[PDB]
């Protein structure tokens, strides 16, 4: 399994994009329920009342039930509009944030794969030493047996042997522990994965740092989030200085009411004011309202508006200069890494020669088993460090692609050539 | 109006065949499936497992190691069989970026109840039960779900 | 003080378990203020006023009194009782908070019990590397009086001394400040803390991994937050799309009014209609509304309330995820514990043979007294390094039964069996 | 430039603090905000409807247009005063923690000028080491063309050379990164820098911990935060409470009306009761509540109010335990950096002895030019720690005033007096 | 209606006797016992004293070292007693689940004022004085609170 | 009614003459000179760098390495000059608490636009324009922003 099928199978079974996801679609779907008032507002509503008199309108009941069905409809009213622009910038910085966590994603399956290969390799390199050492003690045990040597040289062996064991042991727990973090951020076990073809990697320098910045400047996410943020905050200074604008809207309504009266004083000689009355109204009206001074409010909402507006101005800068320092941060680090890649590419030349050179003493007669094998120790080691090293300019490399705010499958598409050797991750098979 | 565009285009590659919809209405037609029969086999229940689960069970069978688990009842704690299930009410399931959802399924026997939980996952166009985790004490054999039951 | 007192008052005088006991109480107070609204509402009001009219009804003034006792009744808005279900959830969530609380405060007083204990054996070791050095600086000192070695090896001895005094000042106030963070856990300064025993303390293998997963599924605390939070979602979905029910409530009345007119056309010919009023009226009725089509609005918010709730399922899993991945992490590293504390005691029993052999040159006559300190001095490291590992045992035994969720004082109880010994922990004491 | 003008131009162009600062402003703000409630209020209502009877009503029409200026203040309401009292206490904490960011702004401006020095310093030593490793590259090469050592060796010794140029490159990068830190945390991009004064720097001692707990528990910002939280806890069990008292109000209005009547049942022998009117009522009046039981309401809102302050106590408990415990590790810090000021003012002393010894001997004739280099790294490697050392002091006696909670730019001020030389940190004009 | 259960079961352990309670209260009529009465004895205000505040001053007059702070005043910023005395209020506390109250006391002497800083827990059924942090400029004598005074 | 205090104290160090006000004001300013004259001279643009931009742009042209940066256009991502210029909207200032202010511009060429980006300072007691982040595909030269540009 390379690269690719891992980013795809992560792509889908990842139980933490998804909630951005859903947040982006609960973000959407506000849009829709902002512009909800702005749409007439129609309900239906009965009302039954009975009412009995006392004191001066002795023995006097009636009992009133209407059934009203009311309509009202803005005509003018701009804060439900701001309140909708309102939602749609909450909406794209929302999308900016999925964009996010779909880069960090991406970061995040490289590195779990690429540690999980490290730790393949520090496995056997851990076991070859475990080889080397236990040869080392049975040395010194005969050394002893035959006589040349003290008991405490069979102890230090001895302790040696037992710090070699604990160290094996812990490789093999951070193996398994790496593989268990892929399977956690993919959803699924994976028994075997494609190693890092040597021949096929040749680093490349990068462009240079100005472009980085050209690149950074209009295309970084964190850059666009606070402009976004800053746009949104010019925005609700709107809202908040639009309390002083009037207000208009439209009502229409129909009632049926049915009134009927009882009691003593209803049988009098009333005549026409009590009587039971059947009442069907129509109405239609128009309802202006503007509010005037209200102490401070509108004007106190303003002026803590342009300090949110100077608020976001501020973060807008802070976050400019923060996208400047990870672009030049990053930049550096390739150089480093190259460095370093050269560094122990020459360690690791220099460890083989060391190694042909012990075993060619070997096997004239000058040198015994236990010098070959530190050799071969020694060698593993270097190699090892030499292939964290790549892996870590590989990182290095995502980490500029993804600071710079253009980081996708494409990125993952370069990558993959690399990968050539499938190599097993049960450390039994492994190393048993 | 507006509507709401999916994140994801894709959410696909599947190869067996699926039941209609509806991951509470999938859950409860898989259950009553199993109550009206009395074989629980796994080369019948193909449609509600997508390729994972089905494969699994068929090479756990094959090795011939898990037979006293397998024999009695994969899918669910109790080494018998339940009663009645009863699973918890979801209104529906916006768009396709759902997947991975847990629900606990309340199963009733003669007068005892181990309410286990289940996960729905899309795979396509469908929904399919997956990892059932045993939320009941006294379960089965082996441990934890099913999945971290049969997996080496 | 072994550790369970050292516990038992820490439960009592912890200024961050009693506020989380503070947050639970109120969140489960606020089903009260939650359920208050289905009960029945009554109020009093008294008004009065004064019109006076204009143009039409020039020189007409009213006077009016009224005091109303006004009582009202909901029957049914299922509403309410879904605020009330909700809020008993939300209690719940918060109970298993404080247990999730409690967990980690036993933890957090047992790491800091067993860092004192650290820091006295490191504050040992480094006494005795003081005087080893001492010794070597006497010696060299000696002889370049007597003329044996030139001024730089005494430069360079009289630097390892100021080295090492330095050293055993960072050694001392590393014990102060780990006295000073029980203290600050606990709330009382401690002279004296109960040592560890070798005879009692053993290493048991943990049960096997399933196990821990089964019982870890159905127990921890992080897994059935998570799950509450699953079914708070649903019910708020349910109680977002509760907005298309219709609603109901009864009302009663009973207002006593006292009006008068005059000013000018009241004393004229009208003589029956402008006269002094003393209304009594005991108004009671019932009142339905069913609202209608609002735009998108309920639509709008089901829709919110079920993408809320896919996004509590990705929790859900993530959290099964994470906890599985913790489970596994520990029960691995309990078996890197043993296999340290197998190497360090195998490197402790190598390093005493070494101080035996060498003391028995000394009192041979072969050797000097600066090798028999030496061997002393990595005699302490080993044996601080065995302490170390002892300790960290078990707080990973500690680690993984909090992964299983059934952490509380039996645990503690069960480890209080390998402490004996008490020793004080002054740093003048320990160190002179 | 030295600290003191570092600091004067990072005050004004530092996009962190002005955020803190706006926050500050719009919190002050609030204040008229709530306020204006209380305050007298006015507002204006046009209103024109048409009704269009039936049934009984039948052929009755009617017209009415109004407009109202009403004017609105209370009397008696407690609750605006609690949130007056509210919003000051708000505003008092967030000054506080503006306080507590000018402090920390002023902590972090000086940690990145030692961190600017420090690697200046670690170029320098590293280039000194390149040099000598390339001097060892050479011999060995010369050794091998006569012949005295086998390839091995020049592999080796190849290794090392390329090692070192990789840890150039990296110390290279080091000190871009932490110069263009100081730009970041200054808005500007600093060429050359005030460098340590030898003789000028002095250590002192520290006062006594008693003396820095007693102006700590009165000057320290965050127990100050603490208490005033308790403050706005208090107060708000006291509004909460205020739900037991009742409410007073008066208001005025003028409402002009026209009321017209048409249809076939007006067009007929009404005569009186169908006829224009034009209408206007200066209405003033009073208005008075009581509330009475509301079913838990004012009860468990108090409840949830006094559990709120028990948890602002707890938190005041834990912020002085917090504090105590800062205060002791900062002294022990101090305590520390003297000794280790000493130990490594030692350590170059012998270093030098060793260096001029390399130096006499290479001038009679028993040494060669690569013992001497090396000498020369020694001696430039222990030049760095001290001066990193030295660092490391000043920055803990400015740890110690933020912490006690007086730090200001006096402090700054003070350290100046000791960064007299300059020295550029252009890396090539460092190292070329 | 429905109650809260307590999340703690014993918060107790006391020894000496205890005041009727109110932490305000209890403030209150300490403070008025040490207006009244000029003698400022620890002999006599063991039921105030917690559990070992009292036991530290003991050992503290029995050590001979801190005479000084002893002989003036222990329980105050001021080497002398005040002339009023007004604690913090607090509106009561509801159950048992709250301990380490910390009040600041504002006591007045002639057109003077320092606003001292205590604190009161509960140890048992009762509430207890602590501490004595002396939140006030010109500090009596030592440093810090009176217990940092005392200890070692 | 009450008045905010301003947090600082002085905010000054301003070295050349103001203009009257307003930065958004100010932006608009600049460029309608801009398009007034054409001839990008640094020296009538005096009163609206602050302290650094004047003496970078004076170095720049001294130095003759940035000579094809500078005759083109220093201040826009296209080497022509703009038709029109319309600036983002800040409702004022409160206080003077207030500095680094970015403003995106919307500059309208034949049918095209860029909408560049720039900072507004405090420098005194004025508005000062500053920087420009060619924000905008198909930049003019060099890369990053205008003072990365010039800087050595």
């Amino acid at each position: 399994e390379n690269l690719m099928q891992v980013y795809q199978q992560a792509r889908l079974s990842n139980p933490e994009l998804r909630k951005s996801a859903a947040d982006r679609d609960a973000a959407f779907e506000k849009i829709n329920e902002a512009r909800s008032p702005l749409l007439p507002q129609l309900g239906l509503g009965a009302d039954y009342t009975y009412s009995n008199g006392y004191r001066d309108a002795n023995g006097i009941n009636s009992n009133a039930t209407s059934a009203s069905l009311q309509l009202t409809q803005s005509i003018f009213d701009m804060s439900k509009w701001r309140a909708l622009t309102l939602q749609e910038k909450a909406a794209g910085i929302q999308d900016v944030t999925y964009q996010t966590d779909q880069q960090t994603l991406i970061l995040n399956t490289a590195t779990a794969y690429f540690n999980v290969l490290n730790a393949i390799d520090v496995l056997s390199y851990t076991q070859a030493q475990k080889e080397a050492i236990y040869r080392q003690l049975d040395q010194t045990t005969q050394r002893f047996n035959v006589g040349l040597v003290a008991i405490t040289d069979v102890q230090n062996a001895r302790a040696q042997y037992d710090t070699v064991l604990a160290n094996e042991v812990t490789a093999r727990n951070n193996l398994d522990n790496a593989v268990e973090q892929l399977r956690q951020i993919t959803g699924n076990y994976y028994p075997e994965l494609a190693a890092l073809n040597v021949e096929n990697f040749k680093t490349d320098k990068p462009q240079p740092v100005n472009a980085l910045l050209k690149e950074a400047e209009k295309r970084n996410l964190s850059l666009l989030q606070a402009r976004l943020s800053q746009d949104l905050a010019r925005e609700q200074i709107r809202q908040a200085q639009d309390g002083h604008l009037p207000t208009l809207d439209l009502t229409a309504s129909t009632g049926i009411s049915d009134t009927s009266y009882s009691g003593s004083k209803t049988r009098g000689a009333a005549g026409t004011q009590y009587d039971d009355s059947n009442m069907g109204q129509n109405k239609v009206g128009l309802s202006f309202s503007l509010p005037i001074y209200q102490g401070g409010m509108v004007n106190s909402q303003v002026k803590q508006a342009q300090y949110n507006f100077v608020g976001a101005s501020e973060q807008l800068e802070s976050a400019h200069r923060s996208v400047v320092q990870t672009v030049r941060s990053s930049f550096n680090n390739i150089n480093a890494s190259i460095s370093s890649i050269n560094a122990y590419k020459q360690a690791v030349v220099s460890a083989q020669s060391s190694l042909d050179a012990m075993e060619a003493g070997y096997s004239v007669g000058t040198r015994t088993i236990v010098d070959v094998l530190d050799a071969t120790t020694t060698l593993y080691n270097a190699k090892q460090e030499l292939a964290n090293a790549r892996y870590n300019y590989l990182i290095n490399q995502l980490n500029i692609k993804s600071a710079l705010g253009t980081l996708n499958e494409q990125d993952l598409l370069a990558l993959n050539n690399a990968l050539s050797k499938p190599v097993s991750t049960n450390p039994e098979n492994v190393a048993p | 109006c507006t509507t709401v565009t999916p994140a994801y285009k894709d959410n696909g590659t599947r190869s067996g065949p699926c039941v209609e919809g509806g991951p509470d209405n999938v859950a409860q037609q898989f259950y009553d499936y199993r109550i009206l029969h009395r074989s629980n086999d796994i080369t019948a229940l193909r449609p509600y497992l997508s390729d994972k689960l089905a494969t699994l069970l068929s090479d756990a069978s094959r090795d011939n190691n898990h037979r006293e688990l397998l024999t009695n009842d994969p899918f669910s704690s109790r080494t018998t069989l339940p009663d009645s299930a009863h699973v918890a009410s979801a209104s529906t399931i916006p768009n396709r970026d759902a997947r991975n959802i847990p629900l606990r399924v309340d199963l009733k026997q003669g007068d005892q109840g181990w309410q286990d939980e289940v996960l729905m996952i899309q795979e396509g166009q469908c929904w399919v039960i997956d990892d059932v985790r045993y939320l009941g004490g006294s379960v089965h054999a082996t441990a934890g779900t099913l999945r971290q039951s049969i997996e080496n």
